[PDB]
C-alpha cells in the first residue's frame, strides 16, 4: 500500500505535473493532484472558512530563509508583495519563515517570481521535503554562533530539491544569480561512498519519491534553546574547544509534535541524543540521516511517515546502526552539554562587532497595519537586514549606535513595544494561525490568544501571584501542534469548536515534554482549571520554582485532585 | 432552524435536535452520544457516515468528490442539517 501523495509524486515528472496546467486554467482553484505539488513550491492553496456557503479560494506562500536570515532587498518586496496581492499582513512563524495569505491564483506566478528576483524563495517551505532549518536568530558575530548559522544554511542547500521544476514553473526556466553553494556542500550532496545517492536522477538525494513526510531540522550552539531543538527530526549542536573554536556536533534525532485526538498511536516525542561527529563529517552525516528515513519511514499510512517513529519501533540503537552504513563510519560518544536555556533575543542588544541588534517583539508574528508600515520605513531608511526567530519575532540587525534613539521613537509610536513594557506572558507565548485560513483548525487559535493570556494575567492577579511572573503559554486550533504547544507549560490545543484539550509539564528552557492533563475544557470554563492550579502552585512552589518544574514535580494525581476539590 | 437527527448506529436510534449552524457530530458529543472521528476539519473517512433521508449542508467538507457527495456520504464533522435527517453513522469501513 502507499498513500495518494505517493502516487502523485511518482506521476509529477519532479514536481511539474499536473501542476503546470493547472495553474495556466480558468478556475479561481486547483486539483487535488496539483494542491498536493504546489506546496513543494513552497504554495498552499486555502479558502476562507469565515465565509459560508460559498468556497474563496487564495494561496498562501511561505518562504525558505535558513536561521530565519532576511536580507533588506527580500524584505521590501515581502513588505510591498503583501500590501499589492496578498491581504496586507506578513506573518512570521515558529520556524523562522514568512508566510504571506491570501493570493489569488491568477496573482500567484507574478508573486513567486517577485520573491525569487528580489533573494528568496519558496522552494521546499511545503512539501515532503527538508524544511527550513533551524538557527540562533541573533546576529553575534561570535564564532561558534556564526559556525551554528553557516552550518544551517549549508544543510538548507544539501537538501534543496534539484529537479528544476522551481524554476521551469515560475520563473519560465530563467537562471537566477545567487552566491556559489561552499564547495563543501557540493562535495558531500555529490559523495556515493556509501550508497546513499540515486546518482541517474535528477533527485540525486530524494530520487523521484522524495520523503515520506516533511523533515525539519534546527542547529544551535550548546546552551541555546531558541530554536526548541528537542522537536526537531535533527537537532544539531555546536561544540567547541576553550578557546571557542568548533570542534565538532552532537546529534539528537526523533522528535516531532503531530498528533491526532482519539489516536494513541500518535504522539509527541523528543528528540533522542544519537552522538558526536567532527566537524568537517556534518553533511555526510546529515544526509546519512536523512538517507535512512528515505529508505526507511512509512508511506503508506501518513500518520505513521515522520522519522520519529521509525525512532520509536526501531530504537535508538538500531537506528544509530542504520545511520552508520550510510554515513560510512560510526558516530563518537554524544559529549555533555550544559543546560537550556530560553532566548528570545528581543530588547536592545550588542552584535559584537561594534553595532546593535532590537528584538521586535511580534504578538503570533502578525505583522500589520501601523506595525507594519513602521517596520518598513525603519528597515527602508535605515537600509537593514532583519532576522526572524522561532518565537514569530523580528530581529533588527547592524544598527548604528547613534540610531537607537530614532528607531526606539519611531517603533514606540506604532505601538511596538520593548519587553519592559509588555505582559511576560505575551513575551513568550505563540499561537498558529488556525482560523481562518488554516483548513485543519478545530478552534481560533491567533485570534483567541490575547484575551486568553489576559484571562491568565488576571487568575494571576486573584490569586496574588506578581505581575513580573509567568508561564509559558501556548496555543494551536488542532493537534498537529504548530506552535508546539506539547512543550509549553500552559499548552491549550483545539479539540473541538470552542474547546481546548490542556497540557502541562513543559519548562521554561523547553527541555521537557508536556502531558495531557484534561480534555475538552470550554473556553467559557477555563478559569476552573486555571484558578485552583495556580493557587496550588503559588501557595507551594519551592522559591523561584517554575510553573513547569513545579507540575513535573508534584504530578498529575495532585494536580487533578486540587482542580477536582476545587469544583 | 433546528431538525430532527436521527443517528442509525450499530448500538441504537439516537435521535438528536440540531440547528443548521451546528455540525452533526459537534451537537452528538454535546449530548453524552459517541461517534467516531479523527480530524474534526472534514479532511479524512474518520466520520464517514450515509444520508438515507434528509439533506445537509457539507459544503465546508473536502474529503469526498462530488459523486460520493451525490451517493448520500457524509462527513459528520462537517455536516450541518438543513432538513430533518436520517443517517447510518459508522460507514467509515464501507467507503474505504
Ligand atoms: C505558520 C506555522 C505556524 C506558526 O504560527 O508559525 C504553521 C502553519 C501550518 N502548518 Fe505547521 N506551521 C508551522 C510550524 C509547525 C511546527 C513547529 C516546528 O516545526 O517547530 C510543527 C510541529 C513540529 C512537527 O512537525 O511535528 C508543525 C506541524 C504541522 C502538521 C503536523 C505534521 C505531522 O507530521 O504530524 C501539519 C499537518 C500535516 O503536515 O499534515 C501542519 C500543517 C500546517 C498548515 C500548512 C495547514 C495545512 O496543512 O494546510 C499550516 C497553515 C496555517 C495557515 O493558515 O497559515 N503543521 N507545524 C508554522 C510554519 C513553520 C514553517 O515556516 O515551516
Ligand atoms: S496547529 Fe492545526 S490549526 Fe494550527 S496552523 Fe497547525 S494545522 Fe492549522
Ligand atoms: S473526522 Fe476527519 S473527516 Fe470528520
Ligand atoms: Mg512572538
Amino acid at each position: 500500500k502507499r498513500s495518494k501523495v505517493e502516487i502523485i509524486k511518482e506521476k509529477s515528472n519532479f514536481l511539474r505535473y499536473p501542476l503546470n496546467e493547472e495553474l495556466v486554467s480558468e478556475a479561481p482553484n486547483i486539483n487535488e493532484s496539483a494542491v498536493q505539488l504546489i506546496k513543494f513550491h513552497g504554495s498552499y492553496q486555502q479558502t476562507d472558512r469565515d465565509v459560508r456557503g460559498q468556497k474563496n479560494y487564495s494561496f498562501m506562500l511561505r518562504t525558505k530563509n535558513p536561521c530565519g536570515k532576511v536580507p533588506n532587498q527580500l524584505y521590501l518586496a515581502m513588505d510591498t508583495l503583501a500590501d499589492e496581492f496578498g491581504i496586507g499582513t506578513l506573518r512570521l512563524t515558529t520556524r523562522q519563515t514568512f508566510q504571506l495569505h491570501g493570493v489569488l491564483k491568477k496573482n500567484l506566478k507574478t508573486v513567486l517570481s517577485t520573491v525569487i528576483k528580489n533573494m528568496g524563495s519558496t522552494l521546499g517551505a511545503c512539501g515532503d521535503l527538508n524544511r527550513n532549518v533551524l538557527a540562533p536568530a541573533a546576529p553575534y558575530v561570535k564564532k561558534d554562533i556564526l559556525f551554528a548559522q553557516q552550518t544551517a544554511e549549508n544543510i538548507a542547500a544539501l537538501l534543496t530539491p534539484q529537479s528544476g521544476a522551481y524554476y521551469d514553473l515560475w520563473v519560465d526556466g530563467e537562471k537566477i544569480m545567487s552566491a556559489e553553494e561552499p564547495p563543501e556542500v557540493t562535495k558531500a550532496r555529490n559523495d556515493n561512498s556509501h550508497g546513499t545517492n540515486f546518482p541517474d536522477s535528477p533527485e540525486p538525494i530524494y530520487g523521484t519519491q522524495y520523503l515520506p513526510r516533511k523533515f525539519k531540522v534546527a542547529v544551535t550552539a550548546a546552551g541555546d534553546n531558541s530554536v526548541d531543538i528537542l522537536t526537531n527530526d535533527i537537532g544539531v549542536v555546536v561544540v567547541s574547544d576553550d578557546a571557542g573554536e568548533p570542534i565538532g556536533f552532537n546529534i539528537y534525532v526523533g522528535g516531532g509534535m503531530g498528533r491526532t485526538h482519539r489516536v494513541e498511536t500518535t504522539f509527541p516525542r523528543l528528540a533522542d541524543p544519537l552522538g558526536y561527529v567532527p566537524k568537517e563529517d556534518i553533511l555526510y552525516a546529515i544526509k546519512a540521516i536523512v538517507v535512512t528515513q528515505r529508505e526507511n519511514g512509512r508511506r503508506d499510512d501518513r500518520k505513521y511517515s515522520r522519522m520519529k517513529y521509525m525512532i520509536d519501533r526501531w530504537g535508538i540503537d538500531r537506528f544509530r546502526a542504520e545511520v552508520e552504513k550510510y554515513y560510512g563510519k560510526k558516530f563518537e560518544s554524544f559529549r555533555p552539554l550544559p543546560e537550556w536555556q530560553f532566548n528570545s533575543y528581543l530588547g536592545w542588544q550588542e552584535q559584537g562587532d561594534g553595532k546593535l541588534f532590537y528584538g521586535v517583539h511580534v504578538d503570533n508574528g502578525r505583522v500589520g497595519g501601523q506595525a507594519k508600515k513602521t517596520l518598513r520605513e525603519i528597515i527602508e531608511k535605515y537600509n537593514l537586514d532583519v532576522s526572524i526567530t522561532p518565537n514569530q519575532n523580528l530581529i533588527l540587525c547592524g544598527i548604528d549606535q547613534a540610531w537607537r534613539e530614532p528607531i526606539t521613537t519611531a517603533l514606540a509610536q506604532a505601538g511596538l513595544l520593548e519587553p519592559k513594557d509588555v505582559d511576560p506572558l505575551n513575551l513568550t507565548a505563540m499561537a498558529c494561525p488556525a482560523l481562518p485560513l488554516c483548513p485543519l483548525a478545530q478552534t481560533e487559535a491567533e485570534r483567541g490568544i490575547l484575551p486568553i493570556l489576559k484571562r491568565i494575567r488576571a487568575v494571576f492577579n486573584k490569586v496574588g501571584i506578581k505581575d513580573s511572573e509567568s508561564v509559558v503559554v501556548r496555543i494551536t486550533g488542532c493537534p498537529n501542534g504548530c506552535a508546539r504547544p506539547y512543550m509549553a507549560e500552559l499548552g491549550f490545543v483545539g479539540d473541538g469548536p470552542k474547546s481546548y484539550q490542556i497540557w502541562l509539564g513543559g519548562t521554561p528552557n523547553q527541555s521537557t515534554l508536556a502531558e495531557s492533563f484534561m480534555d475538552k475544557v470550554k473556553l467559557d470554563d477555563i478559569e476552573k482549571v486555571l484558578e485552583p492550579l495556580f493557587t496550588y502552585w503559588n501557595g507551594t512552589r519551592q522559591e523561584g520554582e517554575s510553573f513547569g518544574s513545579f507540575t513535573n514535580r508534584t504530578g498529575f494525581d495532585k494536580l487533578k485532585e486540587v482542580v477536582n476539590k476545587w469544583a | 432552524a433546528t431538525y430532527n437527527v436521527k443517528l442509525i448506529t450499530p448500538e441504537g436510534e439516537v435521535e438528536l435536535q440540531v440547528p443548521d449552524d451546528v455540525y452533526i457530530l459537534d451537537q452528538a458529543e454535546e449530548d453524552g452520544i459517541d461517534l467516531p472521528y479523527s480530524c474534526r476539519a472534514g479532511s479524512c473517512s474518520s466520520c464517514a457516515g450515509k444520508v438515507v433521508s434528509g439533506s445537509v449542508d457539507q459544503s465546508d467538507q473536502s474529503y469526498l468528490d462530488d459523486g460520493q457527495i451525490a451517493d448520500g456520504w457524509v462527513l459528520t464533522c462537517h455536516a450541518y442539517p438543513t432538513s430533518d435527517v436520517v443517517i447510518e453513522t459508522h460507514k467509515e469501513e464501507e467507503l474505504t
